[PDB]
């Protein structure tokens, strides 16, 4: 398909396609400084931490290095038990993505926590 | 046995210096578009006050090698310069000036105070002139020898005006520290200004700061908790100042009472320019009031302070100040406009062994800021009256046997942060660490 | 306890509490120039690299990934062998680390020549 | 040797040299803006993107940290099949990169669809 | 007597008599991590879904 190729697609079908969506992130070495050489090096800087911030987080998850890794944490059914062998390959990306939307901070301290506090200790532990 | 084990995240810094930014409290201000200190384009305060505490933990800071005196020194000469910048330059203000008194038949302090002028000011065009009426004072013009007058600025600095629709009131600034900083807090009551605070705590970003410039004293700024509370660097030496916090403010109430009228004149093309014109009523003097027995009662405690660790058994005299320039003799301050010179003789005048007050006031309008020769800042006048009312928090004094004489100094605009950066101090993060364990 | 709350702290007891001390790292678009924005274009930089520089260390020292991960060099007891059961969870971090200080810089050239240079090639001595 | 030390070497002997390589890698805080703090304000930005382009790739290529790693794609004996065992470790890398060159972005692109793609599928395909 | 415009309010700058005033066509990037979209729906609206996006 393409960047963005799969974006109204199926769930399944739209997770064979991310090594496009991420070749597709991050031009002229010796700027001036007058107008557009300010936004090339917004341009130059916006790149950076969008990219990065979320690259720490994978590390923050324990998730280093490109996985689609799954966490130890169960999910928790009251955020909107709905068919979760039926809707995971039904709906899109995109409407699901809303609905989890009133909750995912709550999820994410909770993934630091899970197997990143706790199962990060215990190596050490048999480490003797 | 051992082999090196590796740590991340550990908590340990350094001390280091790093740049730090502005962080306002979001407010809706959208009338003098932007002020002097540009709250606009400032990130907005979290208003999640994240007070860490440090428990059981010491560390000895020292309140006069802050860098981030430094720092904010250099800004606040660098905004006020750079919101200075755009407006009208009066290069063709320094002229002849035909002067005379305006109120000839006058008693008061006021007499031969205001002066009525006259110009031959350039209009928009080239070939045309101009004969001006205006209002000066004796602080700003200069005989040559209705005799020649001049301006004072003739001398070493040129003229901005002071573009007439900003302002000066001193918004509170919180400065936030970049990631991978921290700033910590002494928080330790009686602080010393160089000793190990045992309550210490950190945050990211500090609470309000009011950049007030003023001399001899400290308005508007912050209490403190305990008692009155004494601080210098070297109190052996005449040369370091003398840096007093209160426990309790003095409401000081100070006016300009004066009805007025400001004129307007193009000079150039767009060059308009704002003039003292004229005074409905009739001449007042500008003064400041002070409760006198709650000041005594003030003043008592300080001496208290004074004789604990020096002249137990000598006598405290206070005098009034040297001599000078005007910033470092007498109280000056702006309140909104108008830049104050109030004479303070009748605040340093007692001893010490083992109903209310008024201070005479004068005003500029010409202003060297920062005791830069070099640039000269034309403040606009002020239609209607000014009802200035503030509060007080420190003294700034200075040591000149068993007599002792503390005259009021002031000078420096740094020693005014010192008094709001000394529970402060910047620290870089070290997220490292390496120790032996038992593993290979 | 927060961020930086177990500072004084026990270094097993702060151990655990490594995440707290890494999420609190690292806004506003369309900057001008004038002087804030100088300060906040100076305060995005200085996040990046001194998040980077250690971030780079530990993919030299092969600790890649949020990983309290231990060595293969032996400790030296040169360097103020004092009952390292015993102090190890006796003292804080912070007055040990000064104890440290004087040769942690003969450490790290070590740490990248122990297993990183020797133990990474010999993978590739047996990739037959 | 040093940094670039092994430069006309053995590509077997400058195998074991790429942490002094990757040491000298990425200062002055509070800059003003005159005409040397662009420099180096253009300074710390080209060290980061530079380092950290490539520091993508390998997470596109599955062999994140630093790895010797090899891939599952098979060569194509097409690019140059000249004495496989004998030259590579004969002429140096230098020479030998150029004769590469012609058809390296036609590798790059089967690099994150050999493994990247198909690999990181299959665990997930097994994580029943 | 005559008297220009500009004297009541502006200050006067020569226009740069080498330069030209000519509009380019311009194209707008967008930094990484973001997307431009794009309508592409005839009749559109000014405010509605477009589908063919
Ligand atoms: C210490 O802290 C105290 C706080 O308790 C400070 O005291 C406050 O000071 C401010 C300003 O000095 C004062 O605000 C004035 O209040 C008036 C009554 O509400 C307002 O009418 C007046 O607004 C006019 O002036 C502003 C500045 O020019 C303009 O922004 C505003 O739009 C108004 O301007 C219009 O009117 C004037 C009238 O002449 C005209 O010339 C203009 O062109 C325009 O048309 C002020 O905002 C507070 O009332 C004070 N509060 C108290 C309790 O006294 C004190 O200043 C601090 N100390 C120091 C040294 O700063
Ligand atoms: C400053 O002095 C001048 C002296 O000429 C005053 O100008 C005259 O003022 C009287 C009454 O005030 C008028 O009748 C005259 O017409 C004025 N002369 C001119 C040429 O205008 C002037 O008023 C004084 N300034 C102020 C503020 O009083
Ligand atoms: C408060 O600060 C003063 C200095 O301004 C300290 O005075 C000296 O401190 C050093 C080190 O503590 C001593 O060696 C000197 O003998 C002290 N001199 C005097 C005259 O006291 C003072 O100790 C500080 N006090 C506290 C409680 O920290
Ligand atoms: C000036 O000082 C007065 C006290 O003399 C301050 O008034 C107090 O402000 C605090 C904080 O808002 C309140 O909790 C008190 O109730 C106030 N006391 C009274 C009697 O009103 C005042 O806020 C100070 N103002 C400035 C600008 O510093
Ligand atoms: C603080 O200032 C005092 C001066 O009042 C210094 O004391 C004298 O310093 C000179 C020069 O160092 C010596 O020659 C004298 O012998 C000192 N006198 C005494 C009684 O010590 C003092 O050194 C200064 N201290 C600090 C810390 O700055
Ligand atoms: C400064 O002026 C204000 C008002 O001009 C004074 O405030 C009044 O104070 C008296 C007694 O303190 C009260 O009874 C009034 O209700 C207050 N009025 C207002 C409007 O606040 C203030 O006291 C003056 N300060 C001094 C030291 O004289
Ligand atoms: C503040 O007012 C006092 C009022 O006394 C001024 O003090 C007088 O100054 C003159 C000039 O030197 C002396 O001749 C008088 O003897 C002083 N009076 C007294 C009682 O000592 C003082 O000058 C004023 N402040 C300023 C900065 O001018
Ligand atoms: C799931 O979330 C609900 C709130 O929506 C909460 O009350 C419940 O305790 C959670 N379940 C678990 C197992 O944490
Ligand atoms: C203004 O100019 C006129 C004529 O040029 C002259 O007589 C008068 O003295 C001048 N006044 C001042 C204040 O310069
Ligand atoms: C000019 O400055 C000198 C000192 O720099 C001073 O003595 C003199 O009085 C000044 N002249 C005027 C007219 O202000
Ligand atoms: C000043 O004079 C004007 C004249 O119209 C009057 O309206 C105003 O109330 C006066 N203000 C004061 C403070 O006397
Ligand atoms: C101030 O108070 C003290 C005692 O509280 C007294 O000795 C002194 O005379 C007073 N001074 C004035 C000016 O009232
Ligand atoms: C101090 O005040 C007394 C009266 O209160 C007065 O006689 C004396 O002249 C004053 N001295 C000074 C230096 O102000
Ligand atoms: C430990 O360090 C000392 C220097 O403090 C050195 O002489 C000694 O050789 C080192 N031991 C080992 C095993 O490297
Ligand atoms: C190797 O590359 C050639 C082009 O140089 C191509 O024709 C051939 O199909 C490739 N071999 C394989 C197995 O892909
Ligand atoms: C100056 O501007 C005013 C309105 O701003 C206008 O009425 C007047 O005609 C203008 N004068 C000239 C000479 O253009």
């Amino acid at each position: 398909l393409g960047f963005l190729g799969a974006a109204g697609s199926t769930m399944g079908a739209a997770s064979m396609t991310l090594t496009v969506q991420a070749r597709n992130l991050l031009q002229q070495h010796l700027l001036k400084l007058t107008v557009w050489g300010i936004k090339q090096l917004q341009a130059r800087v916006l790149a950076v931490e969008h990219y990065l911030r979320d690259q720490q987080l994978l590390g923050i998850w324990g998730c280093s290095g490109k996985l689609i890794c799954c966490t130890n944490v169960p999910w928790n059914s009251s955020w909107s038990n709905r068919n979760l062998s039926e809707i995971w390959d039904n709906m899109t990306w995109l409407q699901w993505d809303k609905e989890i939307s009133n909750y995912t901070q709550i999820i994410y301290g909770l993934l630091e926590e899970s197997q990143n506090q706790q199962e990060k200790n215990e190596q050490d532990l048999l480490a003797l | 046995n051992l082999w090196v084990t590796v740590y991340y995240g550990v908590p340990v810094w350094k001390d280091a210096e790093t740049t730090l930014f502005c962080a306002s409290d979001a407010k809706a201000y959208e009338t003098e578009k932007h002020n002097v200190w540009a709250t606009h384009e400032c990130v907005p305060t979290d208003p999640n006050p994240q007070e860490i505490h440090l428990e059981n933990v010491t560390e000895e800071f020292n309140m006069w090698k802050n860098n981030m005196v430094e720092q904010m020194h250099t800004d606040i000469i660098e905004l006020w310069d750079q919101s200075l910048k755009p407006c009208v330059k009066l290069t063709p203000l320094c002229v002849t000036l035909q002067c005379t008194n305006y109120a000839p038949k006058l008693r008061s302090m006021m007499r031969g105070e205001i002066k009525n002028c006259s110009f031959n000011m350039t209009t928009e065009l080239r070939d045309k002139k101009q004969k001006v009426y205006s209002l000066f004072y004796r602080l700003d013009v200069v005989q040559i020898n209705n005799k020649e007058y001049r301006l004072i600025n003739c001398n070493t600095s040129a003229i901005t005006q002071a573009c007439p629709k900003v302002s000066f009131e001193p918004i509170p600034i919180h400065y936030c520290a970049p990631a991978g900083f921290a700033i910590l807090k002494c928080k330790d009551k009686k602080f010393n200004g160089t000793g190990p605070c045992p309550s210490v705590s950190t945050v990211q970003c500090t609470h309000g700061i009011k950049p007030v410039v003023s001399t001899q004293l400290l308005l508007n700024g912050s209490l403190a908790e305990e008692e009155v509370i004494i601080r210098s660097e070297n109190i052996t030496n005449n040369a370091k100042n003398i840096l007093v916090q209160l426990n309790t403010p003095v409401q000081i109430n100070c006016t300009r009472p004066n009805n007025n009228t400001v004129k307007s004149i193009r000079i150039g093309p767009g060059q308009a320019f704002y003039y003292f014109g004229d005074v409905l009523g009739d001449v007042r003097m500008a003064h400041c009031n002070i409760s006198k027995a709650t000041w005594n009662e003030t003043l008592g405690k300080v001496v208290k302070q004074l004789r604990k660790h020096f002249g137990n058994n000598t006598i405290i005299r206070f005098a009034q100040s040297s001599g000078g320039d005007l910033e470092v003799t007498t109280h000056s301050f702006n309140c909104g406009g108008e830049f104050f010179y109030c004479n303070t003789s009748g605040l340093f005048n007692s001893t010490w062994i083992s109903d209310s007050l008024i201070l005479p006031c004068r005003i500029k309008q010409i202003i060297n800021m920062w005791q830069r020769i070099g640039q000269a800042m034309y403040a606009p006048p002020i239609q209607g009256v000014i009802r200035c009312v503030s509060n007080i928090t420190g003294l700034i004094l200075t040591r000149d046997s068993t007599t002792e004489t503390f005259r009021p100094g002031g000078g420096d605009m740094r020693d005014n942060w010192r008094s709001e950066l000394y529970k402060y101090k910047v620290v870089k993060i070290e997220p490292l660490g390496v120790a032996p364990t038992r593993c290979k």
